[PDB]
C-alpha cells in the first residue's frame, strides 16, 4: 500500500485559482475549540491515499500534469517548433524568413 | 458549525478510514479463502480485530449527535446504521460469553462427526459424506439412522449452548430498545422517516402470513404429490391420511426438495434439458462460461467485467498442493475490486451458479459510486433476488438455444415443461414453508411466546401443522432440533430466503413485462432488451440509499411485498397438480397416524 499521497479533505472555504494550501492546522468542525489536539469534532485536514496494483481503474493512482499557458503583455519567449520546408533556389519563389 | 454538518464531515472522514481497513480485511479474508495457511488465517484475525475496534470507535464517536436534528435522509440513514450498539451495549463478560458461544458453536457444527454406534473406528462429517447419503440414500433405516444419530449428537451438545444464546441475545436485544432479537431482525426492512413509504417491524409478520395463506393451497397440491410419489417408493411406512417422514425428504433438514426429482418425475421417459454433454463434447472451459455469463449480461445493457476481475479471480481449482474453500463466493473487497471465488465445475449447477455471482458482482458495482456505509442492498432479499433472477433466465431452454449449448431441433412439449417446473417448484415452493415455520417458532422463542420446557413440543406441532412433516419417534427436550442448521447455529437470518423467493418472481415479471415477452412467465428471457436491463439498473444503482418499498415501486410498481408472481410462474403446473391430485386427497393430518 503506498500512502504517499495526501490530499487536503476539508477546508472551511474553497481555494482561490492556482493556490497552494500546505497547512496542516486542525479543521474546526465544531463551535468547541480544537487546541491543536484531534478529537471530536475536529480532524486533521491531511488524509493518506491508499494505492493498492489491484485496486479498480476508478480507485489507480493517476498522474496528472497541468500546463497553463498565459500571455503577459510582455514578449513572449516560450514558442513552438517552426516547421522548416526544404531551400528551392533560382526560382521565383515566396520566402517567410524568420518572418 | 450545526449538527447536520458535523455530521456529514464526520461521516466523510468514516468513509475515508474505513474504506482502506475494509480493504485490507477483505483482502485478508481472500487470502485466507484462496490459500488455507496459519499465518493467513492470523493475518485474516488480526484485520478482523482491527477492523471491529475501529467500527466500535467511530461507532462511539458517532452516538454523541442525534438523529432527529439530521433532515437529509442518506445521512440519518448513515448515522443509524453506524450508532447500533451491537454487542457493545452488553457487559463485557457477557459479550465475551457470546463471543465464546459463537465460536465453540462455529467449531462443533464445522467439525462435527458422527458415526454408527459399535463401528466407531472411522466416521463421516456432514459436509464430505453424509450429504451425499441423504440426497442419493433409498434405504429407510439407514436414513433415519443418520438422522437420529447427527440429531443426537448435536442437539444434546449444542441444547445448554442454545439456552444461554437465546438468554444472552434477548438481554442484548432489550438492551438495544427492541421487543426481542426476533424485532432485532425484523428491524432490517424498517422504514422510518418516508411518507407514505414507511414500513413497520410488526407488519413484517403479518405480511409474511398474508402471502403464505395464498402459498397454502399450491403446497398442499405439491406435498399431496410428493406424499403419493414417496407412497410408491415407499410402501408402507408413509399414510395417506398422515404427514411425510422427516429422513426422505432429500435433504439433511429438510431445507429444500430438489434431490427427490429423480423419484418423483412426471414423464421419466421424456428426455431432459441436461447441457453437461455438449459443453464436455465442445470442451467449455470454465473462464468460456464466465465469459459467456458476461456476454448474457452485456447483452441486456448491464456493464461487463473489469480487467482486475479477469486478472485477480481464481476460476479453477489450484490444485494439490494450494487448498481452498470449494463454496462459490462473490467478493467486494472494495475500492472497485471485484472477485469470484468459485471450484468451477463442467456442469448445469456451476453455470448457473457463475451466472448467480456474476449477479452478486454486477449488483456490487452498481452501488460503487454510493459512499460506503450505504453500500449494501436495501434489504437482504434483493442482494440474493437479483442473482436468483439470473439463476431463472439462463436455467431456461430459450437461453441454451440462443447460446449454442443446446440442439435447435430440440423439441420443447408440454411434458418437460411440466417436470422442469416441478423440479423449480421443489427448488423453490418447497422451502417456503420451512422457512416460515423455522423462522416463525425462532420469533415465538425470542418472545417468549414458548417456555425453554416446551420448546420441541410446540415446534414438532408446528411443523406438521405447516410444513406436514412428521417426527419418526417423539423427541424430548433433551434435543436441539433445529440448532443442526448452518445459519441457526452460527446467527444468520432466515427470512431473507422467503423474501428473496417473492422478490424473485416479482423481479421476473417487471422484467419480462420490459422486455415485452409475449409467452409463459417460465419461457421468458430477459436477453438482449436494453429497457429491461436499465430498469433494472435504476434500482441497482441505489444500494441503500433508498427504502426498499420505493426500490420495489421503481421496479414492479407496488409499495409491499406480492404472491401473485409466484402463482402466475407456476400456473401450468399448478392447473397440473390440480388435475393429477383428483383420485388422491389434498391436506393432511397433524395426528401421529403414519408413525410414531
Ligand atoms: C499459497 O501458500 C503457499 C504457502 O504459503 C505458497 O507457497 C503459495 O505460493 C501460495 N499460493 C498463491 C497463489 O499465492
Ligand atoms: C444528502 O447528502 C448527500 C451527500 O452526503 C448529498 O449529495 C445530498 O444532496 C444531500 N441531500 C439533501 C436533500 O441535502
Ligand atoms: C448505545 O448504548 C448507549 C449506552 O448504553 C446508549 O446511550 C445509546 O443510546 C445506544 N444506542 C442506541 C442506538 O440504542
Ligand atoms: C468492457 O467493454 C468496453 C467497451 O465495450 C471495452 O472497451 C472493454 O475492453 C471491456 N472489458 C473487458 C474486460 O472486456
Ligand atoms: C400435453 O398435450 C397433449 C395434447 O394436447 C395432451 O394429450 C397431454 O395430456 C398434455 N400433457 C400435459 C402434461 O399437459
Ligand atoms: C441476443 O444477442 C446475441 C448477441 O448478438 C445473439 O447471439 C442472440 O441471438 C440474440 N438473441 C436473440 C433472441 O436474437
Amino acid at each position: 500500500g503506498n500512502y504517499n499521497y495526501r490530499y487536503r479533505l476539508f477546508r472551511k472555504s474553497n481555494l482561490k485559482p492556482f493556490e497552494r494550501d500546505i497547512s496542516t492546522e486542525i479543521y474546526q468542525a465544531g463551535s468547541t475549540p480544537c487546541n491543536g489536539v484531534e478529537g471530536f469534532n475536529c480532524y486533521f485536514p491531511l488524509q493518506s491515499y491508499g494505492f493498492q496494483p489491484t485496486n479498480g481503474v476508478g480507485y489507480q493512482p493517476y498522474r496528472v500534469v497541468v500546463l497553463s499557458f498565459e500571455l503577459l503583455h510582455a514578449p513572449a519567449t516560450v514558442c513552438g517548433p517552426k516547421k522548416s520546408t526544404n531551400l528551392v533556389k533560382n526560382k521565383c519563389v515566396n520566402f517567410n524568413f524568420n518572418g | 458549525s450545526t449538527i447536520e454538518e458535523q455530521a456529514k464531515t464526520f461521516l466523510d472522514k468514516f468513509n475515508h478510514e474505513a474504506e482502506d481497513l475494509f480493504y485490507q480485511s477483505s483482502l485478508a479474508s481472500w487470502n485466507y479463502n484462496t490459500n488455507i495457511t496459519e499465518e493467513n488465517v492470523q493475518n485474516m484475525n488480526n484485520a478482523g480485530d482491527k477492523w471491529s475496534a475501529f467500527l466500535k470507535e467511530q461507532s462511539t464517536l458517532a452516538q454523541m449527535y442525534p438523529l432527529q436534528e439530521i433532515q437529509n435522509l442518506t445521512v440519518k440513514l448513515q448515522l443509524q446504521a453506524l450508532q447500533q450498539n451491537g454487542s457493545s451495549v452488553l457487559s463485557e463478560d457477557k459479550s465475551k460469553r457470546l463471543n465464546t458461544i459463537l465460536n465453540t458453536m462455529s467449531t462443533i457444527y464445522s467439525t462435527g462427526k458422527v458415526c454408527n454406534p459399535d463401528n466407531p473406528q472411522e466416521c463421516l462429517l456432514l459436509e464430505p459424506g453424509l450429504n451425499e447419503i441423504m440426497a442419493n440414500s433409498l434405504d429407510y433405516n439407514e436414513r433415519l439412522w443418520a438422522w437420529e444419530s447427527w440429531r443426537s449428537e448435536v442437539g444434546k451438545q449444542l441444547r445448554p449452548l442454545y439456552e444461554e444464546y437465546v438468554v444472552l441475545k434477548n438481554e442484548m436485544a432489550r438492551a438495544n430498545h427492541y421487543e426481542d432479537y426476533g424485532d432485532y431482525w425484523r428491524g432490517d426492512y424498517e422504514v422510518n422517516g418516508v411518507d407514505g413509504y414507511d414500513y413497520s417491524r410488526g407488519q413484517l409478520i403479518e405480511d409474511v402470513e398474508h402471502t403464505f395463506e395464498e402459498i397454502k393451497p399450491l403446497y398442499e397440491h405439491l406435498h399431496a404429490y410428493v406424499r403419493a410419489k414417496l407412497m410408491n417408493a415407499y410402501p408402507s411406512y408413509i399414510s395417506p391420511i398422515g404427514c411425510l417422514p422427516a429422513h426422505l425428504l432429500g435433504d439433511m433438514w429438510g431445507r429444500f426438495w430438489t434431490n427427490l426429482y429423480s423419484l418423483t418425475v412426471p414423464f421419466g421417459q421424456k428426455p431432459n434439458i441436461d447441457v453437461t454433454d455438449a459443453m464436455v463434447d465442445q470442451a467449455w472451459d470454465a473462464q468460456r462460461i464466465f465469459k459467456e455469463a458476461e456476454k448474457f449480461f452485456v447483452s441486456v445493457g448491464l456493464p461487463n467485467m473489469t480487467q482486475g476481475f479477469w486478472e485477480n479471480s481464481m476460476l479453477t481449482d489450484p490444485g494439490n498442493v494450494q487448498k481452498a474453500v470449494c463454496h462459490p463466493t462473490a467478493w467486494d473487497l472494495g475500492k472497485g475490486d471485484f472477485r469470484i471465488l468459485m471450484c468451477t465445475k463442467v456442469t448445469m449447477d456451476d453455470f448457473l451458479t457463475a451466472h448467480h455471482e456474476m449477479g452478486h458482482i454486477q449488483y456490487d458495482m452498481a452501488y460503487a459510486a454510493q459512499p460506503f456505509l450505504l453500500r449494501n442492498g436495501a434489504n437482504e432479499g434483493f442482494h440474493e433476488a437479483v442473482g436468483e433472477i439470473m439463476s431463472l433466465s439462463a436455467a431456461t431452454p430459450k437461453h441454451l438455444k440462443s447460446i449454442g449449448l443446446l440442439s435447435p431441433d430440440f423439441q420443447e412439449d408440454n411434458e418437460t415443461e411440466i417436470n422442469f417446473l416441478l423440479k423449480q417448484a421443489l427448488t423453490i415452493v418447497g422451502t417456503l414453508p420451512f422457512t416460515y415455520m423455522l423462522e416463525k417458532w425462532r420469533w415465538m422463542v425470542f418472545k417468549g411466546e414458548i417456555p425453554k420446557d416446551q420448546w420441541m413440543k410446540k415446534w414438532w406441532e408446528m411443523k406438521r401443522e405447516i410444513v406436514g412433516v412428521v417426527e419418526p419417534v417423539p423427541h424430548d427436550e433433551t434435543y436441539c432440533d433445529p440448532a443442526s442448521l448452518f445459519h441457526v447455529s452460527n446467527d444468520y437470518s432466515f427470512i431473507r430466503y422467503y423474501t428473496r423467493t417473492l422478490y424473485q418472481f416479482q423481479f421476473q415479471e417487471a422484467l419480462c413485462q420490459a422486455a415485452k415477452h409475449e409467452g409463459p412467465l417460465h419461457k421468458c428471457d430477459i436477453s438482449n432488451s436494453t429497457e429491461a436491463g436499465q430498469k433494472l439498473f435504476n434500482m441497482l444503482r441505489l444500494g441503500k440509499s433508498e427504502p426498499w418499498t420505493l426500490a420495489l415501486e421503481n421496479v414492479v410498481g407496488a409499495k409491499n411485498m406480492n404472491v401473485r408472481p409466484l402463482l402466475n410462474y407456476f400456473e401450468p403446473l399448478f392447473t397440473w397438480l390440480k388435475d393429477q391430485n383428483k383420485n388422491s386427497f389434498v391436506g393432511w393430518s397433524t395426528d401421529w397416524s403414519p408413525y410414531a
